[PDB]
């Protein structure tokens, strides 16, 4: 539904950017 | 109606305070100070990871003399060139000094035996030194007694006439920077202590305001302070004297920062026309909510700063953090308690000569009419401020950042009047391989070796077997029949392992070690090593490097990755806040391209003073620390700025660009300029790593408070206009009402 | 820099090197030419600056 | 004060710009 995607976008796009930005600190972690 | 917590804080406030009060008496009495408790429980300042930290394990472990990396030397000189009476000395002196085992573990006595005599001597023989290996890690307190230990061995027999006797070397270097500053904190005191008052003054212009505002802060203080060495001396959490530097200063910051907020907003509400109480209600409904999400998003970047990988900043985090939450909660809950009751006390808190407001509204009303050209002019400087930023160099030693007054720098200056190299701060090469040493052929190959090092640009000596002196410019042969005669045995025991399988190399570089260049020569050293193995039977052996230069390259190394991992966490966090508040993607995209575009100005326009003009370089802590307070603090006004701009938009964009400058700007601007200036007053110190911390936040953040802030921002946000809260549907202005 | 190595370690450590010939000239010359176009830009473009600035009294 | 600021902005801000130049002249001869 698109109910679930307009209502939620804030948390979807914390979440979005959370997971990018753990993938890349861990991603420069280990150089 | 009324919301209910800052009814619970109001009614109840004279408990609340008395109950702070007896929290911090216990505290700072049943707790000792946080000096002490950061020197009984220090940590290394060297990952335990790192090449050169299980190098100088390995060595140690090796030779067999003790598990420490740290080193010092005792230095003898002459008016005349040295005699049997220097040699008498030197021997009784070894004697006692290998005497003592629990402060000093090892002795490279190199004076004393003839063959290395000569490598141990200056060339005029107006010197000589000797290297002793001392206990504990560099930065702990155990090497701290350990110098204290043999200085004061040293120092307790008269020398022989004509001749001195000095300490120098990094673990000296460290004691004396350690005890340069502690004895260096009265005078610089006194002229911040005034130059506080003497701003508060300016900015409140009452002797009555500013003592409530000094009772926040030090209450603050005192509560964070107690709070963290609570946590610290009971072994819960860590702790480190650079962590309670950068937590003194940050709290200092934070709570000077929410003071001023309070104050100017309550203030502001009782010049609007209301009376005592709900100008109180109102100055919390305002500026509470805008408190707790800057203190969090400042705690939660201080907490990510935690996931790194460099001792300088693992240990920091977690004392940051918690100490922003103690922050956080005082300026929360003492804060309004102590206005309230001064409020209702009598007449205290006054607006008296409301002349500011005004001027920040003309201001408003320029940067309104007129975006374009002011946004280009503001952009202008700031590109003044980028171009000197690629332009950049950083040094490493720490001697020239010291007052010449410390002995360790008579010492090294002793030291430079008869050596032309930096024969104090040497560096160990060891070659691991799995099978016995001594053989000809195999010390064909070492000789190999140490030619090969020789030749890379920048190093003067190399000590080894082959040529203990430092000069592997002739060709070399060895009978085998060199085995038994006890001197060259007491050289083997003192150059190769005892088990012959391992071979070190001393090295002495040429001018400074610790600059750029310096850094830069290990790795070829290593290089040249690498390819000096190949083709031998030798070829397949470990190679460790240790040294102070190995130490700091490696710190510099874990410094630009650390950079980035907490640059990246930072600017989500403060992204992620942003998208809170306003719920606009762009106006949080527009906030964050600022600050780290107002970071870069500042920071290059600190490094065109210094470098440039002065013609001095900048440290390398210098850049850390500041990049951490700046951004914390831009944070917080930015935060409060944009709150503000957000608070009122109903009555047009325009009007509330204009109404929200003469609401806002001028308790930022009052903020930025008393912190500002407090950080600027350190430039007085005889220290230079804190005259450089301290000038370089005090200009950044001028320029952040005056031009980025105050011409930037609004600048944007009034030509963007309607597309600055996408995607939230606003209009530019309301429907034009009749008059 | 090959001769300044070359006497590393020798006891002719600390002479003095002195190179001389058309290239060593038309180096110094270079170096020299950089650093000077650079003065005379600053101070031609200030002077045309100042020159504009009395002629029109704006500075957009 | 205001009026002999923005009475006099010519001659100052020739002063200024001269100054900044014979700095940054003086420091390249230095070269
Ligand atoms: C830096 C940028 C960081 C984040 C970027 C992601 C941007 C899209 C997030 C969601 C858009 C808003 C939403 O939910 O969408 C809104 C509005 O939707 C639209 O009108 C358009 C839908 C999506 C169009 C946007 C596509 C992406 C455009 C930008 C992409 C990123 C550009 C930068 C890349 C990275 C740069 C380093 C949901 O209607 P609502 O109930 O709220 O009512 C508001 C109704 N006017
Ligand atoms: C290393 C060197 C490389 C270049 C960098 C130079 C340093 C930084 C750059 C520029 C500084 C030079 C210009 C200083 C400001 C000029 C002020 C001016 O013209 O002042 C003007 C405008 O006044 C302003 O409002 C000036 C705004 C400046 C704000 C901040 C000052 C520095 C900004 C630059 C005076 O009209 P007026 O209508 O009242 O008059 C009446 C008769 N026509």
């Amino acid at each position: 539904s698109i109910g679930t995607l307009k209502r939620a976008w804030i948390p979807l796009l914390i979440l979005v950017v959370v997971a990018i930005a753990g993938f890349t600190v861990q991603r420069i972690r280990t150089f | 109606a009324r919301p209910f917590i800052p009814r619970m804080i109001r009614t109840f406030a004279v408990p609340i305070i008395l109950g702070w009060l007896v929290t911090i008496a216990v505290l700072n009495v049943t707790v000792p100070q946080l000096e002490t408790v950061g020197q009984i429980q220090a940590v290394s300042m060297s990952p335990d990871a790192a090449p050169s930290m299980i190098s100088m394990k390995h060595i140690g472990k090796v030779f067999e003399e003790g598990d420490s990396d740290s080193a010092a030397m005792i230095v003898l000189e002459g008016q005349r060139p040295l005699g049997d009476a220097a040699h008498a000395f030197y021997d009784q002196m070894i004697g006692r000094l290998q005497a003592d085992t629990t402060h000093v573990q090892s002795l490279q006595d190199f004076w004393g035996d003839p063959l290395t005599a000569t490598g141990a001597q200056s060339s005029d023989g107006k010197a000589a030194y000797v290297q002793v290996k001392l206990a504990g890690n560099q930065g702990e307190s155990l090497a701290n007694e350990s110098v204290e230990a043999v200085k004061t061995i040293v120092e307790r027999l008269a020398p022989p006439p004509g001749v001195k006797v000095y300490v120098t070397g990094s673990a000296a270097l460290v004691a004396d920077q350690q005890q340069a500053g502690d004895r260096s904190l009265q005078v610089i005191e006194a002229v911040t202590f005034t130059v506080i008052i003497v701003m508060l003054l300016l900015v409140y212009r009452s002797i009555i305001t500013s003592a409530i505002m000094l009772t926040m802060v030090v209450l603050g203080l005192l509560a964070t302070r107690g709070g963290v060495a609570f946590l610290g001396f009971h072994r819960i959490i860590g702790l480190s004297t650079f962590a309670t530097n950068l937590l003194v200063v940050l709290a200092i910051a934070a709570a000077t920062d929410y003071a001023i907020f309070l104050i100017g907003r309550y203030q502001e509400a009782r010049g609007l026309g209301q009376d005592r109480e709900s100008a109180y209600y109102t100055m919390f409904g305002g500026t509470a909510h805008v408190v707790l999400g800057s203190g969090l998003t400042i705690a939660g970047a201080t907490f990510c700063l935690s996931f790194t990988r460099l001792p300088y900043f693992q240990t920091l985090g977690v004392p940051l953090a918690i100490g922003m939450v103690i922050v956080v909660a005082a300026a929360l809950t003492l804060g309004p308690a102590i206005i309230a009751v001064t409020s209702r006390f009598g007449k205290l808190l006054e607006p008296k000569r409301m002349a500011r407001v005004r001027g920040w509204r003309k201001v408003g009303a320029a940067i309104v009419r007129w975006p374009g050209p002011i946004l280009v002019g503001a952009v202008a400087l700031a590109l003044v401020g980028l171009l000197t930023l690629p332009g950049y160099r950083t040094n490493y030693n720490d001697r020239n950042y010291l007052p010449a007054d410390l002995p360790a720098n008579e010492g090294y200056a002793a030291a430079e009047r008869h050596f032309s190299q930096a024969r104090m701060n040497p560096e160990v090469l060891m070659v691991e391989s799995d099978h016995d040493m001594r053989n000809s052929a195999d010390f064909l190959v070492i000789n190999k070796i140490a030619k090969a090092i020789f030749a890379v640009e920048g190093i003067s000596r190399v000590q080894a077997i082959t040529r203990p002196d430092g000069k592997p410019i002739e060709s070399f042969y060895l009978p085998p029949e060199v085995f038994d005669n006890p001197d060259f045995q007491r050289g083997l025991e003192q150059f190769l392992s005892p088990d012959g399988h391992a071979v070190r190399f001393i090295i002495s570089h040429e001018g400074d070690p610790m600059s750029q260049a310096g850094i830069a020569r290990i790795a070829k050293i290593k290089t040249a090593a690498k390819e000096a193995i190949k083709g031998t039977p030798l070829e397949g052996s470990a190679i460790y490097l240790g040294g102070t230069a190995a130490m700091f390259k490696d710190l510099s190394d874990g410094n630009t990755y650390d950079l980035m991992i907490a640059g990246i966490s930072a600017l989500c966090l403060i992204f992620i806040i942003m998208l809170i508040t306003t719920r606009s993607v762009v106006a949080a995209a527009v906030i964050v391209g600022t600050v780290v575009l107002s970071l870069g100005a500042s920071f290059g326009l600190s490094v065109l003073i210094w470098q440039h003009i002065l013609g001095i370089e900048l440290h390398w802590l210098v850049l850390a620390m500041a990049v951490i307070i700046l951004l914390a603090v831009g944070a917080d006004y930015n935060l409060l700025l944009v709150a503000r701009l957000k608070e009122e938009i109903h009555a047009g964009i325009n009007t509330g660009i204009i109404r929200a400058m003469g609401g806002s700007g001028s308790v930022v601007t009052a903020a930025g300029l008393v912190f500002a200036f407090t950080m600027m007053s350190f430039a007085v110190s005889e220290l230079t790593v804190m005259a450089q911390v301290g000038t370089t936040i005090g200009m950044g953040l001028l320029f952040d408070t005056l031009i980025v802030r105050s011409f930037m921002t609004p600048s944007i946000a009034a030509l963007l206009g309607k597309w600055f809260w996408w995607p939230q549907v606003v209009r530019q202005r309301p429907i034009p009402q009749p008059w």
